């Protein structure tokens, strides 16, 4: 152990990401372990180890330099199996041989993805401090302009510090919602407590519900209030049966990928297959603002657990997020 | 639509007929026998958001006329001897909002044996504070020649604060004043008060004053000659309101050629077939597509200079 070498691992295993590592131990691991030989490193017998190795094997496990959205209920599940191995390791000589054994084969947002979420949570990742995703993946937090100036960078061998972009709109309140910190935090915030925790990984995180509620009520809050500074007013509510009158053009590019889609202003909500009916919310919607006007949600018996008291609010953002 | 029109019976009346078919928005087919509407008046349409709505549209009809003529040369704009050397305001140039009165009597029905009783109607309008012009500029020429002093304030930034260009601002500039002076063959600073504008004219007398005057007069033995015909805004709102911070706009004095403008003869208020005096077009020479500032820049006759004017709450 020790932090500054749990820590060292982590920072080796975080560079030059998208690219098989240069760091020599990390690849001797990389092709020597077997994480399914001395199931006892393991506090599960290695049930998840067995159940990563039997999709890289069947390679039905995404690819790797290929993107990845949290939102993706497989890229999701496969990043997430990477989590419960990290997790159930008695000691470091389990965690890195994984990552590292893995981060050479699974694709890299699950990776990055897995590895943050494992440090934050797992029993294991006391010492450390993360890097910064923003260092760490540029993509999702850098303009395209400034990327591709880097991408010349590096062509010719010239470095060099370039100056990010951000009188027609309303991306004058944009320095608060393209600002690296509040990204970081947003996405920390949901690593902390995220909307996939079963408490079988380990504990339970408290009134992730009110937290829920709250962090975005203060977004919400401090976004108005901003817009308040700019001579704007307080942002429309969102409707399924209206037109999205404010769309913009992200400028922002993936790193495997391409572009971000842009959407244009005063489109009309498209039913996107694959995901749900514009419908399918429009009732979502309802079931929710009678839960709420009833006093009562619903379960699944047709037990109806009351939620007029303190603990309604988190019950409530159960079932809303 | 007036009766000078060509063809009338082919062009219609667009502005007037815009006039009454906005009125009745209340009403078209007229099942409620609701009366005309604010836009179907002089005294009251300036009332309604539509009424600058309809004539935005009325204003770029003639803007695409106006446009197509080509951008004006250099050869074009000179006034060859006379080169206004500096623009300046001995003011302060302040707005705020003062207090009139004007009386409700007419209005109210008294008949007979009943006595008159003295109301009032107390508004709320507009107001700045005299300040005065001081052109400076040379006459290098041999003598003494006529000059047309035109004076335009312009918009700077953009309400996004992009500042537009003398192009995009042009057209969005209103005037000022416009004047005809003498000027003497060399060096001469010639001043200008907010008071003698061209476009302006003072509020009215009241109704009783005017009756007390008429009265006063043919009891023992009446000069307004100031209120005769009256074209003019009123003085009130000489400047716009800006903000409380203050503003930058762009003052404009463009000097030109008065024996030429004058070349052939009130005539502010042509009110009885007075030939309207100045010959240059109107608007000018901010009138037509200006592509280049280049150009507007390199002629001695005009200057632009930045003012600023503040709003007192
Ligand atoms: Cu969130
Ligand atoms: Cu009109």
């Amino acid at each position: 152990t020790g932090n500054a070498q749990k820590q060292q691992d982590i920072n080796h295993l975080l560079d030059k990401i998208y690219e098989p590592t240069k760091y020599p131990d990390l690849k001797d691991i990389a092709e020597n372990f077997n994480p399914l030989g001395d199931t006892s490193i393991y506090n599960d017998h290695g049930a998840a180890v067995e159940t990563l190795m039997k999709e890289l094997n069947d390679h039905r496990l995404l690819e790797q330099r290929h993107w990845y959205s949290l939102f993706n209920t497989r890229q999701r599940k496969e990043a997430l199996m990477l989590f419960a191995v990290l997790n159930q390791c008695k000691e470091w000589y389990c965690f890195r041989s994984n990552a590292a054994y893995f981060r050479e084969r699974m694709n890299e947002g699950e990776f990055v993805y897995a590895l943050y979420v494992s440090v934050i949570h797992s029993k294991l990742g006391d010492g450390i401090v993360l890097p910064p995703l923003y260092q760490i993946t540029p993509h999702m937090f850098t303009n395209s302009e400034v990327i591709d100036k880097a991408y010349s960078a590096k062509m010719t061998q010239k470095p060099g510090t370039f100056n990010v972009s951000f009188k027609n709109r309303e991306q004058r309140v944009a320095y608060f919602g393209e600002d690296i910190g509040m990204n970081i935090h947003h996405v920390t915030w949901h690593m902390d407590f995220p909307f996939w925790w079963e408490d079988s990984y380990g504990y339970h995180l408290d009134r992730k519900g009110e937290l829920f509620f709250w962090v975005h009520h203060q977004l919400t809050a401090r976004f108005d209030f901003e817009r308040l500074s700019n001579w704007l007013d307080p942002v429309d509510e969102l409707h399924w049966d209206r037109i999205i009158r404010e769309g913009f053009a992200p400028l922002t590019s993936y790193k495997y990928g391409g572009e971000f889609p842009v959407r244009p202003d005063n489109i009309h909500f498209e039913d996107v297959d694959g995901v749900a009916h514009v419908h399918d919310l429009e009732i979502t919607e309802s079931r929710i603002h009678e839960a709420i006007d009833h006093g009562y949600i619903t379960d699944s018996d047709g037990h109806t657990i009351d939620i007029r008291q303190p603990k309604g609010i988190e019950l409530l953002g159960d079932i809303i997020e | 639509s007036s009766k000078y029109s060509s063809n009338v019976q082919y062009y219609g009346s667009l502005h007037n007929t815009a006039h009454v078919m906005l009125g009745r928005q209340g009403d078209p087919h007229g099942k409620f026998n609701l009366p005309p509407g604010v836009m179907e008046h002089f005294e009251t349409a300036t009332r309604d958001p539509s009424f600058f709505r309809l004539h935005k549209y009325m204003d770029n009809i003639f803007k695409k006329h106006t446009d197509s003529f080509p951008p004006y040369t250099h050869d074009n704009l000179e006034f060859s001897g006379m080169v206004v050397n500096g623009v300046a305001i001995d003011g302060e140039l302040i707005t705020f909002f003062d207090e009139f009165q004007y009386s409700l009597i007419n209005a109210v029905d008294s008949g007979e044996n009943i006595e008159d009783v003295e109301i009032n109607a107390r508004v709320h309008r507009l107001n700045h504070n005299e300040f005065t012009y001081k052109i400076t500029m040379s006459n290098n020429n041999d003598g003494e020649r006529l000059a047309t002093f035109r004076i335009f304030l312009c918009p700077i930034e953009d309400n996004n604060g992009i500042t537009l260009t003398l192009d995009e601002a042009r057209w969005f500039c209103i005037e000022l004043d416009k004047f005809f002076q003498k000027v003497p063959s060399g060096p001469e600073t010639i001043e200008r008060s907010s008071k003698d504008s061209s476009v302006t004219v003072p509020d009215m007398p009241s109704f009783q004053s005017l009756k007390e005057q008429a009265d006063n007069a043919v009891n023992g033995g009446l000069d307004l000659s100031a209120y005769e015909r009256s074209c003019g805004i009123p003085d009130r709102m000489l400047l716009p309101k800006s903000k409380p911070e203050g503003m930058e706009f762009n003052l404009y004095v463009a000097v030109t050629d008065g024996d030429k403008d004058t070349e052939g003869h009130h005539a502010q208020c042509g009110v009885h077939g007075e030939a309207y005096p100045d010959n240059r077009p109107l608007g000018y020479p901010l009138e037509r597509r200006i592509p280049d500032e280049r150009v507007i820049d390199g002629v001695s006759n005009i200057k632009h200079v930045v003012v600023k004017i503040v709003h007192h709450l």
